[PDB]
């Protein structure tokens, strides 16, 4: 295109934006000329790491620290070939939202700045630096997307630049920096304003979806008022990363050759495994971490407590996490029911270091009344929230409701926040800090003896600071699983105010996880994927949310189907279970070569070698908080796979799935609509008024021997 | 083509809560958008509040920030202003006033309006002065009446406003119990001392009290 | 947050006058400040916007200097409308703030007042109250000090100098104390001097009364 | 001023049950009520539920509630002995679920006198040495329970494997090492945050005048502590191992 699209009409004009979401948002766009021809030095990258910058004086830590902005995003949108987009996205507070044109004034601070200081080189060279690390230290990759992304640019890159794509930059161009710097003026702005306090005044609808708009340009006296006054205040640049390594060295197996993470330290504080990396040798760790607590799920209020607790602690060294993140240093942090989760991912530099600043940083920690206000009234907002999601996410949440031994429901989690008061929150937290347990996978490039250092190091700054002592055996407990009366089936319904669409699910309490079981429902898993496929979706065309499945939770295996689709309740058990009937009659239709590239199909589809070291971390750390540790479990079900006939699977239907069953454990539930070739007498089932009066007669699961 | 009519400003007793207009005619709000300002009587300003209507900005003063409530019909070009737990220190006179397409450009204004913030309303007391013969002292004396003890200010004559010339009407001073009190003087020679009783006269607007007091020796 | 000093307070000067008044912002300011004008019971007046640029419609005997923090409105030559208080205004994003006020008056002669008193009435004290009024009139200028005496004693804390203005005649000024008291109080305190210290009266002068 | 008056034995009403009825039920009570059929005494006796959700966290909080009853009960204890003395008998009890108050004896002044002790539990004040009398002594009888006779034991094991959770008495025992006062001062306010009450009534009173006393009390409790009722999802019972 020789032309831009944006051609004066709606340049230095602003949108005001109706949302489906309650979100707050502000979106400002830069169009501007091609450098695709300019991939040699490549202004843009840098300037979106200028642009998102988090750092010492910068615009957004500031922003943060005003407690104005939740969040941002800025940078290079890619277009066509002759013009490309320069995108900026930020969040809204409450004064956000009144103060906008003051943000852009703090935008054009920011703008004022980088005039003040112009172009910068040693920011260039370390990010060139950082980018000639990461593309020289790569292991492998998937062969889907990635190969979608290197023949995006294959039209446009000769064959020995198809590989160093962007990830390498010869020159400085400070008059292109200046070039696009002088682009970025009040004069090409776009401007779009997301609010749902928009009522009768956005009158342009949306031609295909209907959205509703308004353009209402911004008068003189703010644009004029914008140039002139460009100043700056506390703005610094930001200082030379230190989070580099020289760490290099890949550290040659040990006498100590397992395949799997040993018990290296037993406390009854700790509990610690380890393993490094056999296959994939880089540099790199991985660490996954549980921190365990029993008051995590005594109530709703400290749990919400915590929650705001691990967020606003998380967000507090953020704005340092930054360049560690930026570096190729990723974390997690996440509470559960149970506790807390941490996971540190990275390379081998200064873990132990940094990972000493976050111990201390969260074992000591202050508050800001604002900022306590602001998280609080944000997590309100998104508690209500939660009454308008999606039926299956709904399903979900009654799926892990019902089948846990306590649960919390948001309307109680809702209600329970009145009463919160900063004393009260910042006197429970070193009270529910005192004493807790932690176990611990860490997985990489790393020696034992350092491990039960990093180990040591850790639970020491824990008693140093809180004075932690270990837990009782007695009270390391987990949430069990309801028994059923062995035969029957109960439901309920739940109403969606919103949504024109109705939810159900259905549940079957196998068994726990025993070998046959595992085994069992794989294969009767894989069994009824494609005439579901073939006759549900496809052919009665029911909808698009029809899922089926495992349940592996409470250390009792399970089954679960998931349907969501608009038509009415009964009807579609009638549906669900005349496929049941059709696979019924497909039992007795398999041949002994659909058997037998059937399971072939299930165990190449279940063995494999792992393709990333997070990936065998998941599963393994999914052992972990199901403390079984079988680790073998893969050739052990193999071994029973190899041993399985037809009328085994007969038998395990008779009893336990067939309609005729002693064994039956069925369970379903309705979720409604907004308004909400043979069938057998089915038995009535009861509806559920009170779950905790329906777990009343319910028997609880034992839990399992762990492995 | 620029009009900004400003209206709705009585009178109410503290701890209240009133609501005020402003209707800008003649052009949009849509463009350069307006202001409001605090002025007290005998004293200074304050820049109150400012919306954005292109934008529904709003931007506060410090010190009254979130008990007052500023709101705009677009589809009148004009804005409005919730008051609320109103205080005894915001009796005054307030205006709207247009910024315009400039830098600090704030060129028009309006109408101004009326808010009283009183505990109680009460006629006059009404003493005339007394110059007696020993305030006869020279070719030069006066004569005046005390205004006492009341609650808007009064327009004061005399003789219905026969006698304009020498006339010093001294501004009222609120006193503790909510009220007012001035005196207005007249110079007289000493030709009229005896010769004219003059009568001050009363119209104090709100209270509707009217006085006619005269002057004697 | 930053503040304005506007220098000076006040001043005096006739029609044809060269008068300029500078406004000091406290901190180093980008000049968004605007000049005004507000004669007494009418709306205000642009005379000077950004500091430095005449507002259309206004003659261009007025200018404004930005030099620093130091920001100056300049009058070549006064006018017999140019009376009125004058402000200047910072305005950011941050909240506007003002000039403390500076009254444009005129230079005249050094008038001397003319000190009247007057007794309370008959039945103000038969409502158990006595005020007694001393008077001024045609002074200029305005700075004065008046001092009650009752009994030949100084009197002070129930009194209050109402002064007015600027006269439209002929630019004087009219003082007024009015000396608050009980009806137990004047029929002991006989004598009721009036005790008047201004420019022109340097020498004080005590009027007074005996009923 | 414990002597009595109140003398007067009200005749049955329309009540006319052999069993005590749910006289006044809310979500944050429940109420049972008999008039006594039989004995027709002045007298009466009354039965108090006071549920918590704290009571068995841990041991530290079963500590703390023992301490509390019992340096509590103490307190009022030297005005209570001519209470007591003018055969007017009572009990404060814990449960691993709450805790347990028994109201015995006349007619006169069990309103009264109640209304005083939730009065005086409501608002209280501690002493440093007392906690630690109290403290200590209890420490005495925690290494007393290493010496008794062993059918109290059996019962100990009996009710300890065959509940769903139990703290033992050992890490009780170990426990008190790190119990300080203002962490005690600070957790009874928000113990008694939010709890449900149940109760009997019975003897020589009116249903309405029932009525009252039971408003007075929840009233009481509201008016201190902002008491608010709790969820029947966190009102939970133990079961008992298949």
């Amino acid at each position: 295109f020789p032309e831009h699209p944006f051609q004066e009409e709606h340049l230095k004009q602003l949108y005001k934006i109706v949302p489906i979401k309650d979100i707050r948002n502000l979106y400002v766009t830069f169009p501007i000329p091609d450098l695709q021809k300019y991939y040699k030095s490549n202004p843009g990258h840098y300037l979106g790491h200028l642009i998102g910058h988090e750092g010492p004086g910068s615009l957004l830590s500031e922003l943060k620290s005003k407690g104005w902005v939740n969040t941002l995003v800025g940078g290079q949108k890619e277009g066509a070939r002759g013009f490309m987009f320069f995108i900026i996205n930020v969040d809204l507070t409450e004064e956000g939202l009144l103060h906008v044109e003051d943000i852009i004034l703090h935008m054009f601070q920011y703008i004022q700045k980088l005039r003040a200081e112009g172009p910068q080189e040693w920011v260039f060279q370390e990010l060139k630096d950082l980018n000639a690390v990461a593309f020289r230290f790569k292991d492998k990759e998937r062969p889907r997307g990635y190969t979608s992304k290197i023949a995006g640019i294959l039209h446009y890159y000769p064959l020995e630049e198809v590989l160093t794509a962007e990830y390498l930059l010869e020159e400085f161009r400070p008059d292109l920096i200046e070039m696009v710097l002088d682009k970025l003026r009040p004069e090409n702005v776009r401007v779009a304003i997301v609010s749902k306090s928009f009522e009768g005044k956005t009158d342009r609808t949306e031609e295909w979806y209907g959205t509703q708009y308004k353009q209402e340009a911004i008068p003189d006296e703010v644009i004029k008022k914008w140039q002139n006054a460009d100043l700056n205040g506390k703005f610094k640049l930001p200082t030379k990363n230190e989070f580099i390594p020289t760490n290099f060295e890949i550290l040659p197996l040990e006498k100590e050759a397992t395949p799997y993470p040993a018990l290296i330290k037993d406390t009854a504080m700790s509990k610690l495994w380890f393993k490094q990396d056999d296959k994939f040798f880089l540099p790199k760790a991985n660490l996954n971490f549980e921190f365990f607590s029993p008051f995590a799920y005594v109530d709703p209020l400290h749990s919400n407590m915590a929650y705001l607790y691990l967020e606003l602690l998380k967000d507090s060294l953020n704005e340092y996490a930054y360049a560690a993140e930026l570096a190729g240093l990723s974390y997690d942090l996440q509470n559960t029911i149970y506790g807390m989760y941490l996971s540190v991912k990275g390379y081998n530099d200064k873990q132990p270091i940094l990972l000493k600043k976050i111990i201390e940083k969260m074992a000591t920690f202050e508050i800001d009344e604002k900022r306590f206000e602001i998280i609080k009234e944000a997590y309100m907002r998104s508690l209500n929230n939660f009454r308008a999601e999606q039926p299956h996410q709904h399903a979900m949440y009654y799926l892990r409701l019902l089948m846990t031994e306590v649960a919390w429901t948001k309307d109680e989690l809702k209600e329970a926040l009145d009463d919160v008061t900063l004393p009260r929150l910042k006197a429970f937290i070193p009270q529910l800090l005192s004493r807790l347990h932690i176990e611990a996978l860490l997985h990489g490039n790393i020696t034992k003896q350092a491990a039960l250092g990093i180990m040591q190091m850790v639970e020491d700054t824990l008693i140093e600071h809180a004075h932690t002592k270990p837990l009782l055996p007695s009270q390391l407990v987990r949430y069990r699983e309801v028994q059923l009366p062995d035969r029957g089936w109960f439901v309920y319904q739940q109403r969606n105010e919103v949504h024109n669409n109705s939810g159900i699910e259905i549940y079957y309490q196998t068994d726990m996880q025993s070998t046959s079981e595992n085994m069992f429902l794989e294969l009767f898993a894989q069994i009824i994927s494609e005439p579901a496929f073939n006759t549900l979706r496809t052919k009665e065309q029911l909808g698009y949310i029809v899922f089926s499945g495992p349940r592996r939770a409470n250390g009792i295996q399970g089954l679960r189907f998931i349907i969501q689709s608009e038509k009415p309740p009964h009807y579609l058990e009638s549906r669900v279970e005349a496929f049941l009937i059709t696979m019924e009659k497909s039992i007795e239709d398999m041949t002994e070569e659909a058997f037998q590239k059937h399971i072939q199909a299930l165990a190449i589809r279940r063995l494999d070698k792992p393709k990333k070291l997070s990936a065998e971390s998941a599963k393994y750390w999914g052992e972990i908080i199901s403390q079984q540790y079988n680790f073998d479990r893969d050739n052990t079900e193999v071994a029973y796979l190899k041993t399985l006939t037809k009328e085994d699977i007969i038998k395990f239907y008779k009893e336990m799935l067939a309609v005729d069953a002693p064994r039956r454990h069925k369970v379903s539930v309705h979720v409604l609509a907004r308004e909400m070739s043979q069938a057998p007498a089915l038995p009535q089932p009861e509806v559920i008024q009170n779950m905790t009066e329906f777990k009343r007669g319910l028997p609880l699961f034992p839990l399992v021997k762990p492995h | 083509e620029v009009q900004l009519v400003e209206s709705g400003g009585g009178l109410v007793q503290p701890g209240g809560s009133l609501r005020l207009s402003c209707a800008a005619s003649g052009f949009n709000i849509s463009s350069s958008s307006i202001h409001w300002v605090r002025q007290a009587p005998g004293k200074g300003l304050e820049w109150v509040a400012s919306i954005y209507s292109y934008s529904g900005s709003t931007y506060y003063a410090d010190s009254v920030k979130g008990r007052f409530t500023i709101s705009a019909d677009t589809s009148k070009n004009t804005a409005y202003l919730q008051m609320n737990s109103l205080r005894a220190e915001d009796t005054a006179v307030y205006y709207c006033a247009r910024h315009y397409s400039a830098v600090a450009g704030l060129d028009y204004w309006g109408q101004g309006t009326l808010v009283t913030v009183f505990n109680q309303i009460k006629p006059p007391s009404v003493f005339p002065l007394a110059p007696s013969s020993k305030s006869t002292s020279g070719g030069t004396a006066a004569l005046g009446c005390l205004v006492k003890d009341y609650f808007e200010p009064v327009t004061v004559s005399w003789n219905s406003g026969a006698l304009t010339s020498g006339v010093h009407t001294f501004p009222a001073v609120l006193q503790s119990s909510g009220l007012y009190s001035l005196s207005s003087v007249v110079t007289v020679p000493s030709s009229s001392l005896g010769t004219q009783t003059y009568i001050c006269n009363v119209n104090h607007k709100p209270s509707n009290t009217k006085v006619d007091k005269k002057v004697e020796p | 947050d930053i503040q304005m000093t506007q220098s000076p307070s006040s001043l005096s000067a006739s029609v044809g006058d060269r008068v300029t008044i500078t406004c000091r912002a406290s901190q180093s300011v980008s000049s968004a400040v605007a000049w005004y004008q507000q004669k007494p019971g009418k709306a205000p007046k642009l005379l000077i916007y950004s500091a430095s640029s005449l507002y259309s419609g206004v003659p261009s005997r007025f200018s404004g200097s930005r030099s620093g923090t130091d920001y100056t409105l300049t009058i070549s030559s006064l006018q017999p409308e140019d009376f009125a208080t004058y402000y200047c205004q910072q305005s950011y994003f941050n909240p506007i703030t003002f000039g403390q006020g500076t009254k444009v008056e005129i230079k005249r002669t050094v008038a001397a007042p003319s000190v009247f008193i007057f007794p309370p009435s008959d039945e103000q004290l038969k409502s158990g109250t006595a005020s007694v009024v001393c008077l001024l009139n045609n002074f200029y200028p305005r700075e004065a000090k008046v001092q009650w005496k009752v009994d030949n004693a100084l009197q002070s804390g129930n009194s209050q100098e109402s002064v007015t203005e600027q006269d439209s005649k002929d630019s004087t000024y009219s003082l007024s104390s009015t000396l608050t008291l009980s009806k137990a109080d004047y029929e002991k305190h006989k004598v009721y001097a009036c005790e008047v210290t201004h420019q022109g009266l340097s020498s004080p002068v005590t009027k007074s009364f005996n009923r």
